[PDB]
């Protein structure tokens, strides 16, 4: 019943969590540009479905995960998926001021966004979210305390004790990156406050996303993959 | 029956 | 400004000072429900309680510091969210129950009296529920609040300058955050329990974004489906999310 | 000219 999570030092679950990081996929080698609405969409659903199958293997590796039920881990990530791809996008995109990083080979700015309908709002939204990040110096270690963190809380709610714990000891693990970077106790929880407040924003951006993609859905141009459909459905959106 | 469930398995 | 100037002790007055007050509801308990009424009840209850929550915000320290166009952003965002804590706080001790006004206790059966209500319903009566579990407390909940107002529309704002505009913010929100550490420790906590039930604290605020976000979805729908007529501040605070 | 820009004057 004792989950082996709990009893991980901070530099564990630091350590494990960063070997758990799944890669960075590149999209379609095809230099035709401009894009159109279908083929924009094509592209980014065809690596949100790439992306997707590195994310439940990845999930699989987050210290507690598997110590959940099957139907425990099926919630947490339907509730999560959008969110989690989200802050993947926002974290490959913070060196670059002004674009998204989707992949290498797909950096898109703002005005690309405006190629599909609805699209430009969320493009501005993750551009906020990559700015802040950027000037906040987030560090990759925070950054996947933070992923982990949305998997075990966006869904905790709608469902516990286990997954609350485990996020504890995420806190626990982020209050130990900030100390050993040197920032006072109170830098460190103003710190912490900072970085869980851009998760209501990234909610937001993947509510307004869900929506998005059920009108996608609907407008029916873009085959999208089993998988997606079946993640957009678990939204009853 | 879903997709997520064989990946959450295999 | 003098908000930056606030002792934590200070802080925490000032937000439990500028508590607005506990509405009723016109609930006409004779009244056989009907799905439109109850909606009537429900969006006559936030009209009187956006008018409140308005005269509240100017008193949030720091946010009168912003520029009539931020406030208006800010308000605009946040509004169903701010709501929503509220009924979620008034609900606490009520199990199984929404307290939207203290003549009008809801449960999720009579939820279901309107379309795609219950689900709504639920994810309050489970905030609720967690509030319960973590013994949430007044002065706990005023600063959570007062950080919703701050915080939810801080990454949808123009110029260089539009953006200090942003940073007075920031600033506001970080003593908010002294101030409910400030809090803990006085509670007895140790600083590890401290980080630990701010982390706690703050990622419901996720939760009632996700709540609020639903329920917006909802209003455009009674909206649209027009069973029920919609304040004139109703329709424009539903407007601004397009 | 907002309801609520007009409030938050008022
Ligand atoms: C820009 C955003 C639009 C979501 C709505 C779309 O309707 C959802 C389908 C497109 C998902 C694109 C995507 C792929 C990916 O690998 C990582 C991501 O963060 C995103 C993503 O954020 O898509
Ligand atoms: C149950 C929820 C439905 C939102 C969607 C509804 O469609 C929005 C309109 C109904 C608002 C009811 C309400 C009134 C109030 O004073 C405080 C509140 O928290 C709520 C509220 O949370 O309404």
């Amino acid at each position: 019943k004792n989950s082996l999570a709990l009893s991980l030092t901070a530099d564990q679950m630091v350590s494990a969590l960063l070997d758990a990081e799944p890669p960075i996929l590149y999209s379609e080698y095809d230099p035709t540009r401009p894009f159109s609405e279908a083929s924009m969409m094509g592209l980014l659903t065809n690596l949100a479905d790439r992306e997707l199958v590195h994310m439940i293997n990845w999930a699989k590796r987050v210290p507690g995960f598997v110590d959940l039920t099957l139907h425990d881990q099926v919630h947490l990530l339907e509730c999560a998926w959008l969110e989690i791809l989200m802050i993947g996008l926002v974290w490959r995109s913070m060196e670059h001021p002004g674009k998204l990083l989707f992949a290498p080979n797909l950096l898109l700015d703002r005005n690309q966004g405006k190629c599909v309908e609805g699209m430009v709002e969320i493009f501005d939204m993750l551009l906020a979210t990559s700015s802040r990040f950027r000037m906040m110096n987030l560090q990759g270690e925070e950054f996947v305390c933070l992923k982990s963190i949305i998997l075990l809380n966006s869904g905790v709610y709608t469902f516990k004790d286990h997954i609350h714990r485990v996020l504890d000891k995420i806190t626990d693990t982020l209050i130990h990156l900030m100390a050993k970077a040197g920032l006072t106790l109170q830098q460190q929880h103003q710190r912490l406050a900072q970085l869980l407040l851009i998760l209501s924003h990234i909610r937001h951006m993947s509510n307004k996303g869900m929506e998005h993609l059920y009108s996608m859905k609907c407008k029916n141009v873009v085959p999208l993959s089993d998988l997606l459909l079946e993640m957009l459905d678990a939204h009853r959106l | 029956h879903k997709i997520l469930h064989r990946l959450l398995q295999e």
